[PDB]
RNA sequence: CACAAACGCGUCUCAGAGAUAAUUAAUGAUUUAAUCUUAACCUAAUUAACUCAUAAUAAAUCCAGCCCUAGAACAGGGCACA
């Protein structure tokens, strides 16, 4: 690239921010993607011993969908160290109290266990609403695709797409609906 | 591709404190102790407060000196 | 389509049956041999949860479903059906489905939580205290064995219970 | 030149006192019955600031009251330097008082025991009696 | 002890290495690493893992053409499939045998 | 309107210029894609 | 009710009914018969 | 390659087309490596030394010819 | 109770909201009846936990010496009018 020795290295070893939606997406395969940026498996440079490393900040973290009954099934525990201070929490009760305790919860089980996790996670932001500091916003770069696609509801169907969609019966004129 | 943002620091970079009297070079400092410093820092580079914290003299002897130097 | 209206006037009450023009099956169908109407379309094993046009044809106005002798299902189709119906109303989609309920509606809730793929009712199943380990691990279902027979493009089975 | 009065509201906080405890005496109701009464005294109570209801809690202001009066001589130069830019002398205790926005006073607005009128309840608030190891 | 024992483990940590770069570099153009690597073994191109790091960080366009090369060559195979089976081999699929 | 050199650096000052260094690079042809220098028998 | 593993009806009138995630028997001439999958 | 270009072979390239020459420098000898197996409790240690000779090599020219069909 | 204190046998104070399990009831479809619904929407009566409102804590950088209802040491509160 014909850059001097100083600003070749500082360009190749830089920071980047990205933004992440979360409106109706999976806290798993939202953390999926999220684990490989702050981590680094996505730049060819990649090393563990280097400290190479992107943001992420994560925006509508209080509209994660969960799949099937994990709503009510999933449990997240703790314990506070005294006797008798053992609390299950539902995820639904968790979610209710922490919006953003679901997602982080979920990224930090899945990040290398060694002493790096607790330096990689300081680089995630979370927000539960589209409230994000002019700070924040202005170091942003690109924003990663959303793992899931949502499905449209029947009022977001457009007049041309019910008429295009064949009337697979005729139901009999005498039937009270 | 926007334009350079030149003036960004326009007035805050060269401030003239009066027309009567020179300008001061007055960098006003608190040198907060070891506790404040610490979380000062890692917030600003996101990073943690464990790792700001000096090490002993065993650990700081073994460096070596003149370290290889490729290219 | 028939509807019932009943009107008083006076101490005399009136009850009487009017028929509303009702939209016919569209002309031509790919394979016009076909017993039950899914297979007559060829949308065997090609439907999910999210196919809101086909399932908007096969339940009532206020969210039930339509018997299986009026429509003419056949029982193998019409319970996976029954099934993407309950799933399509628990992952929010028919928002117009709903019965109109003017008193209910003004005092709010705690906000829905936004889900899919639910087997079971959210106010039937409970926490998984002991969860237990990789040798006799309590799984939690999602989607149906029903829409197991589903074509799979990318060749791999649906992970039914994870 | 006093901040704006506000009529009371319901839900309406106040603000408490800084008082010295002084001993006991007993007390005799109509019924005959004997009760133990605490004397407390206020001796120099003061508003000493104000902080706005988002940068303290986010729903309640609070309002700074100090004890009473101490030596200049054996405080901090901050100390010091706080009272001198309102004008009063150092106190001994200040405490954080949770205040609603329509209940606010002015700094620097003295305090009384008739700030209380019989027949309410109220809490204290103290370090209790220090017995070591 | 440790010292022999890591040596061997110094091979296998590389060559690890090398696929997590090459795994990343492949993901920078929509390519996964399973699809890069069987569709460049179809082109009769034997490149090791270990150069094809180093192009990776040093040869960002050199790269891009690989990885192009093989997304062309990956959509012809699922051509030839789709098809009766009977479609004359892909202009890059086409097998060259020295003898 | 066109490129001729771009370059990094931590702020926009230092940034310009190594922008201006990496086009004096390519005028001068002293690139680092340049041909290497001839060693061979003349 | 009570608990049971099978159900069975008592009389011609109970009838079965799925709540909660489980079966029950329930029944309006005997309140006896009420049982309980477990 | 180049900037501009890059030929690949299937699986080399012809010796018509690209020609490349290197320089012998340094015929020496590595640094000692050690091999040593071990077995708790049962008295076995086995210790070796390993030399491996090594050869510098200088590439000094690649050269494309400009026949290519 | 032979210290200016400690102490009990003596005196004082002790709380709102959410949320639930079994169970009970309304509306209603697969099954145009009926039916509390691992059918949908709305809604009702309802164990204890638990969570929270709320309350406590809050001043960076006088400190040699003396006093102290503060204290093992180290700390802490007083030393202007007393
Ligand atoms: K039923
Ligand atoms: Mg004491
Ligand atoms: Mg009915
Ligand atoms: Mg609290
Ligand atoms: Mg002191
Ligand atoms: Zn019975």
């Amino acid at each position: 690239s014909s850059f001097s020795k100083a600003p070749q290295q500082w360009a190749t070893f830089a920071r980047v921010w990205y933004l992440l939606d979360g409106k109706m997406q999976p806290p798993g395969k939202l953390a999926a993607m999220a684990s490989v940026k702050l981590q680094g498996l996505h730049k060819p440079v990649y090393h563990q011993l280097s400290d190479c490393g992107d943001h992420v900040v994560i925006m509508n973290t209080r509209h994660i969908a969960f799949s099937g009954n994990k709503w009510e099934q999933k449990v997240y525990s703790s314990h506070t160290g005294y006797p008798g201070g053992f609390r299950q929490v539902t995820a639904a009760q968790l979610h209710q109290k922490d919006p953003v305790a679901i997602v982080k919860l979920a990224i930090y089980g899945m990040l290398p266990k060694n002493l790096h996790r607790r330096t990689m996670m300081q680089r995630l932001h979370l927000f539960p609403d589209e409230d994000i500091p002019e700070d924040i916003l202005k170091n942003l770069v690109e924003e990663l695709p959303q793992p899931r696609k949502v499905p449209r509801r029947l009022d977001e169907y457009t007049q041309e797409e019910i008429e295009a969609f064949p009337r697979v019966w005729s139901p009999p004129e005498d039937y009270r609906l | 591709t926007k334009p350079i943002p030149r003036p960004d620091p326009v007035h805050n970079i060269e401030e003239t404190h009066d027309l009567v009297l020179k300008t001061r070079l007055e960098e006003k400092g608190e040198h907060l102790e070891q506790g404040p410093m610490i979380e000062q820092l890692s917030k600003m580079f996101f990073t943690t407060k464990h790792r700001w914290y000096p090490r002993g003299q065993y650990h700081r002897r073994r460096r070596k000196p003149n370290p290889p130097k490729d290219r | 389509f028939r509807e019932v209206v009943e009107i008083l006037d006076g101490k005399t009450t009136i009850i009487e049956g009017r028929i509303t023009e009702t939209p016919q099956e569209s002309p031509n169908p790919p394979n016009p041999t076909g017993q039950c109407p899914i297979c007559r379309w060829n949308l065997k094993h090609k439907y999910n949860y999210e196919d809101v046009l086909l399932l908007s044809q096969f339940i009532r106005p206020h969210g039930g479903m339509l018997p299986r002798r009026i429509t003419g299902l056949c029982q193998e189709e019409h319970l996976k059906i029954e099934e993407c119906v309950k799933m399509a109303h628990r992952a929010g989609l028919l928002p117009n489905h709903r019965p109109k309920l003017p008193e209910g509606f003004v005092p709010k809730s705690k906000p829905r939580l936004n889900r899919y793929l639910t087997r079971w009712s959210p106010r039937s199943v409970k926490p998984i205290y002991n969860k237990g380990h990789r040798w006799n691990k309590v799984r939690m279902p999602v989607g149906s064995p029903l829409l197991k027979d589903n074509v799979s493009y990318s060749g791999r089975p649906l992970l039914l219970y994870h | 030149e006093p901040w704006p009065i506000h009529p009371w509201e319901p839900g309406s906080s106040r603000v408490g006192l800084i008082a010295l405890k002084l001993g006991m005496m007993p007390l005799w109701t109509k019924d005959g019955q004997k009760h133990v009464v605490t004397l407390l005294q206020v001796q120099d109570c003061h508003v000493l600031k104000y902080t706005p209801k988002e940068n303290h809690n986010g729903r309640m202001a609070a309002l700074t009251v100090g004890g009473k009066t101490v030596s200049h001589f054996h405080k901090s130069a901050s100390i010091l330097e706080f009272y001198q830019e309102l004008g009063l002398p150092p106190k001994q205790k200040v405490k954080i008082f949770n205040v609603t926005e329509n209940a606010v006073i002015k700094p620097g607005t003295p305090l009384y025991a008739a700030h209380f009128r019989p027949g309410q309840y109220v809490d204290v608030t103290a370090k209790t009696i220090g017995k070591g190891f | 002890v440790k010292c022999t024992r890591a040596r061997r483990l110094k091979k296998r940590s590389l060559r690890t290495l090398w696929i997590n770069r090459i795994t990343a570099a492949s993901q920078e153009h929509g390519l996964k690493y399973p699809a890069f690597i069987i569709n460049l073994i179809k082109c009769q191109v034997e490149l090791n893992r270990k150069v094809l790091a180093d192009l990776a960080i040093y040869e960002p366009k050199t790269f891009k053409s690989l990885a192009a090369l093989a997304k062309r060559r990956r959509e012809e195979g699922f051509a030839a499939a789709l098809g009766d089976g009977k479609e004359p081999d892909g202009i890059f699929s086409r097998v060259v045998q020295h003898r | 309107r066109k490129l001729i050199a771009e370059g990094p650096g931590e702020t926009v000052l230092v940034a310009e210029e190594e922008a201006a260094r990496v086009a004096l690079r390519k005028l001068f042809g002293f690139t680092e894609n340049r041909r290497p220098w001839d060693y061979s028998k003349p | 009710f009570k608990t049971k593993g099978v159900l069975k009806k008592r009389c011609r009138d109970c009838y079965l009914v799925k709540r909660r995630g489980r079966w029950f028997i329930y029944c309006k001439t005997n309140p006896k018969h009420k049982q309980r999958q477990m | 390659g180049a900037d501009n270009f890059t030929l690949l072979g299937k699986p080399l390239l012809g010796k018509e087309l690209v020609r490349v020459e290197a320089t012998v420098i340094e015929k020496t000898e590595s640094w000692p490596k050690i091999n040593m197996k071990f077995q708790k409790r049962k008295n076995y240690q086995r210790k070796r030394i390993t030399v491996n000779p090594q050869t510098v090599l200088r590439i000094n020219s690649i050269e494309i010819a400009p026949c290519l069909c």
